[PDB]
RNA sequence: CCGUGAGGGAAAGGUGAAAAGAACCCCGGGAGGGGAGUGAAAUAGAGCCUGAAACCGUGGGCUUACAAGCAGUCACGGCCCCAAGGGGUUGUGGCGUGCCUAUUGAAGCAUGAGCCGGCGACUCACGGUCGUGGGCGAGCUUAAGCCGUUGAGGCGGAGG
RNA sequence: GGUGGAGCCUGGGAGUGAGGGCGCGAGCGAUAACGUCCGCGUCCGAGCGCGGGAACAACCGAGACCGCCAGCUAAGGCCCC
RNA sequence: GGGAUGACCCCAGGCGGUAGGGGAGCGUUCCCGAUGCCGAUGAAGGCCGACCCGCGAGGGCGGCUGGAGGUAAGGGAAGUG
């Protein structure tokens, strides 16, 4: 604001029989040095979305994805000690070729380390399930324990 | 500044037109006889000088 | 669309004098001729007019009392520089000027207006010092 | 020959080979149109009354087209009133074939 | 072929030197030289020296043959003025521009056999 | 975020300076002497099209009159004729018959005064 | 820099990948050029990337010394430039009271404006009240916080 | 009778709250004023857009979405401009 | 009014306009779209264009410069003309 600018408040020239235009201080917003008018201040863009609408969204988001034929919840993970190598091999057998992007949720931290660095896969703990991450991805893959918690998160 | 002042900025047209008579005349010259040179008339000039008459330096 | 518009018209010379004609009622006709206005190429921006030679000017009749009464006028740019001259005296000298003034005022006032006026040739006479044709009009 | 045909609320002196443009005729792009709409001939047909009766000039529509754009601008002073219209008149081009009356 | 000169930044008003340039446009180098020599104008000197330089170039650089030379084209563009404080009555204080010139002269050859 | 003017102003301005080609002096150079000029130019054009349509009605009439004056009668009367005759045709435009093909004009006159005996 | 002083308070970024930053010759007192030379590029040559406008030049086309004007516009015609079509210019004809503001009323002899470029004015927080897109419904909803994330979301019914 | 950019009802957003001329009817004024105050009407305002009136907000004609090198009229005009 | 709703065609009205009210757009900065796509066979910006689309705000295309960045559809935010 004009108020927050360093310049002093001295009146810059008389006001009257100068022959120049009228002015107070050089911090005014017609002044180059001066303050900006309704410029941004820091503020908070958060707001509290209805929890229920969140349940709905989350439920639906998966559903669209189920309807698509993309939801595949699994059990097999011999792809252990989170090595990208191991996961990838495992993925091949599961027909996850990397031709579409994939959202993998699971509580098993080793499979999490396993993908991650793959650039077509978005890795995720189940409490982190959320529509955006769901939607941005083309294909959805869940641990059955992850599908269990997803159950609880609705009803 | 005070009393009279110009009322309107003057056109480039009206300016260049006032300057119509500003072009200079080329200096008026002729050849030094007895010397190979272009001087103004009625003047002793150091290419030559004159005859039985004073000038720069010549042998 | 037609640009009916002509290529340089071969202008006409005409000799005209109803010596005992009301000026004005003459002058009106003169003018019409001066703009190519009788002719059906009339072209407003061009001067495809006639050349009109008035012979035996002076003589011009005029209605009511318009000598000492019609007053021709000249303001020389000066103080006191209005001059008023009766028509009597215009006839009495420069009679060829009487008809001219009356015609002028009836022609358009631009540059062409001026150019056509010079296609009007007026002689207190008769005898017209240019033999260059002259279908006499009556 | 000669012929003064009328189309679009406008008349035109046509001839065995030319035409210009003349406003939307609902005519198939390359078709034939009779402009039975007709006055005059080059050996003095005239018209007894408006249209010479079973006289028609055939023209061949070459094609359709919007004219060159005009910019129609309106302005009012001391009242902020400024307005742009782009306008292009569409037409059809004909070629006069024959004047058969 | 042509030969060019240009004296950048001469420090004399353009308005003022054009005066002498316009005195020699389209002239043999022989003409020009006499013309400048007896022209009564500070600018003649700067223009003389630029015209002389172009001749050297013509001859020495593009082998162009002196007697054939003339002033094809020549002109002066203003350079960036020096702005300068000039004090007036009542405290007033003006800025004065010391104008500076970019004089150019370009020679070519004449007629033939 | 900040959205400075950037490029935008320079362009509204030289859109308009294009339209100003060939105007005298500053009217073709000043971002805004051009502008002014062009409002007025714009109105001139609009009304002047209206006028063009009246300016030619006028021209035609005057050489129609001329020509039919060549055969005794005049334009007041001549139009009466055409009117009655039913030949609302001529369309002052197309009494350029006056010039190209007077033959044809001559007739037209005849038919005209025939409606009037 | 200004002011005795308290105090006031600017401006000013950018070669190029690499300085390879132009030996040597030429005109000049130098400053500057012209050749040579480096470079992918020198109208990248040193306050050197990009280089708009005002403004000033040079050349070329059309044009003007008996016409009167808000400077344009409509029409014809001429001459100039690539082609049954354009582009430029303007001779004559018709028409024509600048822009903004303020006013009952402005071409106005009422205000503002030398021109060009950039900067420059209806917003955000919390409450309210209409409307609208949705969620659930005799119910709806959570705050602070707590846990989880490390651009993940949960929990939390004090309260309203 | 009358379907009209009529009406009535509920709500959101206004701007205006400085008028001007003309005609008619009164007051004031001097049966003065481009005067002043109301009343009915109208236009300018916002229609300094178009035609007439030499020129000219509000007198006459007439309510301008765009185009035409078509036609018929309005007021007012038809000796020349 | 059709109604193979086609937002595509007929039928009828209307479309001067200041304060104002409403409705549809254009363009600027930034965000998701993006670990993507365009870019040295030349980005952004600049100089022309009598060419194309748009009622317009504008959008393309073509040549010249420029020399390294730019950013769809469809959404979102504002130091937005």
């Amino acid at each position: 604001t004009r108020g927050e600018v360093a310049y002093s408040g001295r009146k810059i020239w008389p006001q009257k029989h100068t022959g120049r235009a009228r002015h107070g201080d050089i911090g005014a917003p017609i002044f180059v040095g001066g303050g900006v008018v309704f410029g941004p201040k820091p503020r908070d863009y958060s707001y509290t979305l209805p929890k229920k609408v969140r349940k709905k969204g989350l439920a639906m988001a998966v559903a669209d994805r189920a309807r698509e034929g993309k939801l595949l919840l699994v059990e097999a993970f011999a792809g252990v000690n989170g090595k990208t190598k191991e996961f990838l091999a495992w993925a091949k057998e599961a027909g996850l070729d990397g031709s579409e992007s994939v959202l993998l949720v699971t509580g098993n931290e080793l499979v999490r380390r396993a993908a991650r660095n793959l650039p077509w896969v978005v890795t995720l703990a189940p409490e982190g399930l959320n529509v955006y991450d769901i939607v941005r991805t083309e294909r959805l893959v869940m641990d059955l324990d992850a599908w269990e918690v997803f159950q609880n998160r609705i009803g | 500044a005070k009393h009279p002042v110009p009322k309107k900025k003057t056109s480039k047209a009206r300016r260049d037109a006032r300057r119509s008579h500003h072009a200079l005349t080329p200096p008026t010259l002729v050849p030094c006889p007895e010397c190979k040179a272009m001087k103004p008339p009625h003047t002793v000039c150091p290419e030559c000088g004159y005859y039985a008459g004073r000038k720069v330096l010549e042998v | 669309m037609k640009t009916y518009v002509p290529k340089q018209v071969e202008p006409r010379w005409v000799l005209i004098d109803a010596e005992g004609k009301t000026l004005g009622r003459l002058a009106t006709k003169i003018a019409t001729l001066l703009r190519g206005k009788h002719r059906p190429d009339w072209t407003p921006n061009v001067a495809m007019g006639d050349f009109v030679v008035v012979v035996n000017a002076d003589k011009i009749r005029v209605t009511g009392k318009k000598l000492e009464q019609k007053i021709y006028t000249r303001y020389s740019g000066y103080p006191g520089g209005l001059k008023k001259i009766p028509l009597e005296k215009m006839l009495a000298t420069h009679p060829e000027r009487v008809l001219e003034h009356a015609v002028k005022g009836m022609l358009p006032k631009g540059p062409l207006g001026r150019r056509l006026f010079k296609r009007l040739k007026v002689y207190a006479g008769p005898d017209h010092p240019h033999q260059a044709q002259r279908p006499e009009k009556l | 020959m000669f012929a003064i045909v009328k189309t679009g609320g406008k008349q035109y002196r046509v001839e065995p080979g030319l035409k210009l443009r003349v406003e939307k005729l609902d005519a198939e792009p390359g078709a034939t149109v009779e402009l039975p709409v007709l006055l005059l001939g080059g050996e003095k047909t005239v018209v007894g009354t408006p249209v010479v009766e079973g006289a028609s000039v055939v023209a061949e529509v070459l094609g359709h087209g919007r004219g060159k754009k005009i910019l129609v601008s309106k302005f009012k002073a001391k009242v902020q009133y400024r307005r742009k219209k782009g306008h292009r008149q569409p037409y059809t081009e004909l070629l006069i074939k024959e004047i058969r009356g | 072929m042509e030969a060019k000169a240009i004296a950048r930044y001469v420090r004399i008003s353009p308005r003022k030197v054009r005066l002498v340039v316009d005195l020699i446009r389209g002239k043999s180098l022989e003409e020009a030289r006499n013309i400048l020599r007896y022209t009564n104008k500070r600018g003649a000197y700067f223009v003389a020296k630029v015209l002389e330089s172009a001749a050297a170039n013509a001859v020495n650089n593009h082998d162009m043959l002196e007697d054939r030379l003339y002033v094809k084209a020549a002109y002066v563009d203003e350079g960036p003025a020096l702005k300068r404080v000039l004090p007036r009555a009542r405290g007033r204080a003006d800025i004065i521009k010391k104008r500076t010139s970019h004089i150019t002269v370009i020679l070519g050859e004449k007629h033939g056999a | 975020p900040r959205a400075k003017t950037g490029v935008v102003r320079r362009r509204k301005h030289k859109k308009i300076l294009k339209l100003a080609k060939g105007y005298w002096g500053l009217r073709s150079k000043s971002a805004r002497k051009a502008r002014e000029t062009l409002f007025a130019a714009g109105n001139y054009a609009y009304a002047h099209r209206k006028r063009r349509k009246r300016d030619f009605r006028r021209l035609w009439i005057v050489r129609i009159n001329a020509a039919c004056r060549q055969h005794g009668l005049n334009y007041s009367t001549f139009i009466h004729g055409l009117k009655k005759a039913g030949i609302e045709v001529d369309r002052k435009n197309l009494a350029d018959l006056a010039v190209r093909e007077p033959q044809v004009f001559a007739e037209l006159v005849e038919r005209a005064k025939a409606a009037q005996g």
